[PDB]
DNA sequence: TGAGGTAGTAGGTTGTATAGT
DNA sequence: TATACAACCTACTACCTCAT
């Protein structure tokens, strides 16, 4: 009968250095880590899109409650929560019209239809951001359903709506929208006309297609927390993080387009204690592997990455971090790490850590309808362990994973360290997701955003964008 | 002397707001008396209230909700402030906190109808500004703000009920440790007897093609009916690799490394399961990855085993608990068992389109809670077991793999009170 | 919340060396 | 240009996310 140790839940710190465990409650009690001058909000949607966007700004000034306000804390009201106004009186609109929508949308190709609406929006965004004397804190892309419906691969607009046959016989609109606005840094928060007005989008039955009465205040939490974070200040910080750590999330995405099926764009995301994050963009190489179904790097690009991060770190923090953990979901090949090894200062400790959500050690609590609470961990070796970032949480009185939770295999594939700190740090890192404002992050923010990021790397490949905070990558 | 800000409220209708008003207030520096913070146990519970509103209560705040004005306990709580509104002879003693977007004049109690609206309706914040700016105009007493007090309470008070507690609790895995492995792993230089074109997963024993040698836990003699003209192989000729070495890493041949051998056992383990399930009373659900094993309807009395219910019904489709076998070597060699929910409109004829199955599985998943997913699995593996302590899997006639039918138990101090 | 989308992982399907003409 | 194999690719399912 093995024994589980338990990891004390890491504390995140909000306004006035007062730290607790639930951002939602941490923000609601004290507000944000750095309170911000009011969000100027700009809109890039249909004349309807504003009224909707205006519906939400007005809506969220008032409190909005979830179904059960224990498992999901209520949303007190934007100003009460964040101590600043995100006003609907103060909107800086760039219109788009159905004529514009119909003209560009109806193309036979999804891609020529997708790529052009995106170019429409950016020009509508870029003309306003670049040209404007007035300043807008976040650009809110209010997508009419008709866009969301058809602007993805595998969605077939009928042959009876296409005005132009395809000129010849990626393609996700929003990620592309972020990827093209990537070179000139602008915060893009993308919303759906349906989400903001979901009770005004009735189905044929007359009930709402998607009915959100259960979680309506939760939405504001996720939206405002992200909007807030985009607008400048980060909601919170990790409360008790030892100084001078560097977390590096390794991201890749296979570029399918290449005839040679090894082109994979590359990246590393640098988190410290904030999760504002810095996305280091690596250039495109042969990272994918056929035999091993794995992602890996040649030394020379890998050194650049490590340096690009160490250096931007020292430029940010005036020293080289005494500990650097590099996360990826894969093991490390000895050459790739020795490449990292050389770049590294002599006394900084480098740690390669493999967070694999395989399907192992599903732990079923013996008594009670609820599962193991999150923070339980099983330590296999001094090197490898099992972490439950998921499972019952008492402050919520709910399971984070709504079924029986899957812990995460955490192996110190390369480097040496104390597995206990690792688990800890990683438990800490689930807490840093500004965009989805929840109690905890299922996957440490290091890797959490890999897959959404992976698109954005591939979606724009001509650019050579500087290292960027997340808000540009979100 | 009087300093507090007594909060009068309906519970649990205005709890979300009162708990936010007090605590934003308390952290701001005020002294707030609220039933929210205490866990009273006296007959003086109401006198405590009364004593506090009587003497030390500088301001009476009342939740002006629909429920607040119609509530016996808050109307009783209101009774004193009007009794003590004169004593103090200050007009702003009572402050209705109009938090309700839908107060008809008629609900509001007459005494507080007259008074001035503190408007939490339009935004919780503007009214907090309005409640304090009103606290500026008349000099209500204040300490320099310590939000630390604020959440000292939150963390100790509101979270008192539910947090991590030094409790003991054991959990049962779904990993099922192999018990006994065949004393050797041998490799047959089958040569002319081997035909590469042939498929052995109809060879009723776990076999695979590695190089030109033959890999299995079945001893060369075991494949006869489907494999003729092999009485021709020297019993010596074949490598006889100590399994009790392989797990350790003791075995490293430069011709094949242990990582190769560890992978190799699995297909077998998993094939041995697959064959075992050909003849252990359960109809099989095929997913591309591997097979899922669900007992048909009626096989267990009233579709229950050993008290559990591993087949049931949802709507017009029966549900039937199913499992899979992943075999993993590391850290300890075990049989992993992921749990499934197969589906059938009738007792034994499987549903055609997974889209329905996907929709049913999720629909059915919602009913089962941690207690439920555990028992059925345990039962189901208790189901299959061919004796008291383990399952059998048949690699060959004299060689068997024995997995424990009960999963590793993990014991952890620290658990949560169940709600 | 949930209708979505992703990430495992096997394999059978498949695209490449070897080998013999 | 036969095939004896190599290494892909493709469903399918359990999770987990967001145009949240
Ligand atoms: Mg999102």
């Amino acid at each position: 009968m093995k024994e589980l140790i338990y990891i004390e839940e890491p504390s995140i710190l909000f306004a006035h250095g007062q730290k607790c465990t639930d951002p939602r409650d941490g923000l609601a009690l004290f507000g944000p880590l750095n309170q911000i001058y009011g969000i100027k909000s700009g809109v890039v949607g249909t004349q309807k899109g504003l009224q909707i966007f205006k519906s939400y700004l007005d809506k969220i000034q008032k409190p909005i409650y979830n179904h059960n306000n224990i498992t999901r804390p209520m949303f007190p009201g934007f100003e009460a929560v964040f101590g600043c106004k995100w006003e609907s009186q103060n909107i800086v609109f760039k219109e788009i019209t159905d004529e514009e929508i119909r003209r560009y949308l109806f193309n036979a190709s999804t891609h020529k239809r997708t790529y052009d609406l995106v170019t429409l929006f950016n020009d509508k965004i870029i003309t306003a951001n670049k040209n404007d004397e007035e300043r807008v804190d976040v650009w809110f892309v209010i997508v009419p359903e008709e866009i969301y419906k058809y602007c993805r691969p595998n969605s077939v607009l009928p042959n009876e709506l296409v005005q132009t046959k395809s000129l010849i016989s990626d393609a996700q609109f929003h990620d592309q929208l972020k990827a093209r606005l990537l070179e000139h840094t602008i915060p893009t928060q993308i919303l759906r006309e349906s989400t903001l007005a979901w009770r005004d989008f009735k189905n044929t039955f007359g009930a709402p297609i998607r009915d959100f009465s259960k979680i309506e205040g939760h939405l504001a939490w996720t939206i405002s927390t992200a909007a807030y974070y985009k607008a400048g200040g980060k909601p919170w910080k990790l409360g008790d993080i030892r100084p001078g750590v560097c977390y590096l999330g390794l991201v890749y995405k296979k570029i399918e387009k290449s005839k040679n099926p090894q082109n994979a764009c590359c990246a590393a995301q640098m988190f410290l204690d904030n999760g504002d994050g810095t996305v280091f963009k690596g250039e495109v190489g042969p990272w994918y592997n056929p035999e091993k179904g794995e992602y890996h790097l040649k030394p020379k690009e890998a050194k650049a990455l490590l340096t690009q991060a160490l250096e931007s770190y020292k430029e940010q923090n005036k020293s080289y971090p005494k500990e650097v953990f590099i996360h990826a979901r894969t093991r490390f090949n000895d050459e790739e790490w020795n490449a990292f090894n050389e770049v590294t200062p002599k006394n900084t400790n480098l740690v390669g850590v493999t967070i694999t959500k395989s399907k192992p050690l599903k732990l079923y609590k013996t008594e009670g309808a609820f599962p193991i609470m999150r923070g339980n961990a099983y330590i296999v070796d001094e090197k490898k362990a099992f972490l439950w970032t998921l499972g019952f949480v008492p402050k919520l009185q709910s399971t984070l994973s709504m079924e029986v939770p899957n812990p995460i295999f955490i192996e110190i594939n390369k480097g040496e360290a104390e597995i206990q700190q690792v688990l800890k740090d990683i438990l800490a890192l689930t807490k840093l997701n500004y965009n989805a404002c929840i109690y905890a992050d299922g996957e440490p923010v290091t890797l959490r955003f890999a897959n959404k990021i992976g698109e954005i790397l591939t979606a724009s490949t001509e650019i050579k964008t500087p290292p960027l905070a997340f808000k540009y990558y979100i | 002397m009087r300093n507090k800000i007594f909060i009068s409220h309906a519970t649990p209708e205005d709890d979300d707001f009162t708990r936010w008003l007090s605590l934003k207030l308390i952290g701001l520096g005020y002294e707030v008396w609220c039933d929210i913070l205490f866990l009273d146990k006296g007959v003086d519970f109401w006198s405590t209230i009364e004593k506090e509103i009587r003497e030390n209560t500088c301001k009476f705040l009342i939740v002006s909700s629909t429920a607040g004005n119609k509530r016996e306990g808050v109307l009783k709580e209101l009774a004193v402030a009007t009794k003590v509104k004169k004593h103090l002879q200050d007009d702003m003693f009572i402050i209705p906190l109009a938090i309700d977007e839908n107060l008809s004049y008629d609900d509001i109690n007459i005494e507080i109808v007259r008074l001035n609206a503190i408007d939490f309706k339009k935004s919780w914040a503007k009214g907090l500004q309005d409640l304090l700016d009103a606290f500026e105009k008349q000099n209500v007493p204040k300490k320099p703000p310590d939000h630390s007090k604020s959440n000292l309470l939150y963390q100790q008070i509101f979270l008192h009920d539910k947090q991590a507690i030094e409790k003991e609790e054991t959990y049962d895995s779904n990993w099922f440790p192999i018990i006994s492995f065949p004393n050797e792993l041998r490799f047959h230089r089958y040569d002319w007897r081997l035909p590469k074109q042939f498929d052995v997963r109809t060879l009723a024993f776990p076999a695979i093609r590695y190089k030109e040698y033959l890999c299995t836990f079945a001893w060369e003699y075991d494949f006869i009916h489907q494999l003729p003209k092999t009485e021709t192989y020297n019993g010596q000729e074949s490598i006889r690799i100590s399994t009790s070495d392989i797990l350790s890493g003791r075995y490293d041949t430069d011709f094949i490394r242990n990582y190769e051998c560890q992978r190799l056992i699995v297909q077998l383990i998993n094939k041995a399961f697959e064959l075992r399930m050909k003849d252990k009373n359960v109809r099989e659900y095929q997913m591309s990855k591997t097979f899922a094993y669900w007992i048909e309807k009626g096989k267990l009395e009233k579709d229950k085993f050993e008290k559990i219910k591993l087949v049931g019904k949802q709507k017009n489709k029966y549900w039937h608990f199913g499992i899979s076998a992943a075999g993993k070597l590391y850290p300890s060699p075990v049989l992993m068992v992921s749990s499934h929910i197969i589906f059938t409109m009738d007792g034994i004829n499987l549903i055609k389109s997974k889209s329905i199955q996907h929709s049913s599985r999720r629909k059915q998943g919602k009913n089962w809670w941690n207690d439920k997913w555990r028992e059925k699995l345990l039962a189901f593996i208790r189901f299959l077991s061919d004796d008291q302590n383990a399952i059998y899997l048949n690699v060959g006639s004299e060689e068997k793999i024995l997995i424990s039918n009960k999963p590793l138990k993990f014991f952890g101090k620290m658990s949560y009170v169940t709600p």
